[PDB]
């Protein structure tokens, strides 16, 4: 695998790809 | 956060599953 | 606004819409 | 769940909004 | 709600979450 | 080109491509 | 409409320049 | 246009109603 | 990482951020 | 093919990453 | 038709459109 | 390469049907 830059909804949708069935967090204010 | 490692920052897909639940 | 129909990762893509900086938390059934 | 729901039936923007941190 | 940055793609797809059924005018052109 | 099976928002994004600044109008029926 | 014929059916991109402004 | 004021600039989801049919 | 359910332009997607700039053949069937 | 299986059935990343350059 | 920037998964959801059932090569490297 | 050309530059439609198989 590589890696990216992954901005914004790009980044949220990485999340979805990679975490799937598990859900995720997606906390930017962290 | 995941936005100064993945976004200002580069990350693998790895490093994206830790942000799993 | 209206009501949608929201599937697959077209559901996070309207949650970083309306959550934004906020953050928000995915969480599908077991 | 809102995921389920939104998918087999319908959901709001309002309702979208319980999931906002 | 909040508020955000949209452009391009993201945008007329912010568009199409908001509108919906009652469809839209992408006018960049106003 | 090719013929394309497109639904929802991958629509309103074919339209994007296509008209670019020209702009476009979505109007689905009632 | 276009919105339909698409989805139910196919369209060409030609079609779809029929509704760029 | 919308453009200037969701792009360039800021704009709520309300602001993006006025652009619905 | 788990299983995923990719359809059209959401393989292409996920395609992309898995090879990123090694890049990748799509290749649908006749 | 991969395009077929992962929307038939399903499909792992790891599987996809036979199709990088 | 018009012309565009086209950069990242935006330019491969773009040669998905295009090419469609023929499918396509993305080669950065190229 | 379609980077350069797309993605640096501005590109037509018709030159992205250069890279179709
Ligand atoms: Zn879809
Ligand atoms: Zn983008």
């Amino acid at each position: 695998f590589v890696n990216q830059h992954l901005c914004g909804s790009h980044l949220v949708e990485a999340l979805y790809l990679v975490c799937g069935e598990r859900g995720f967090f997606y906390t930017p204010k962290a | 956060g995941i936005v100064e490692q993945c976004c200002t920052s580069i990350c693998s897909l790895y490093q994206l599953e830790n942000y799993c639940n």
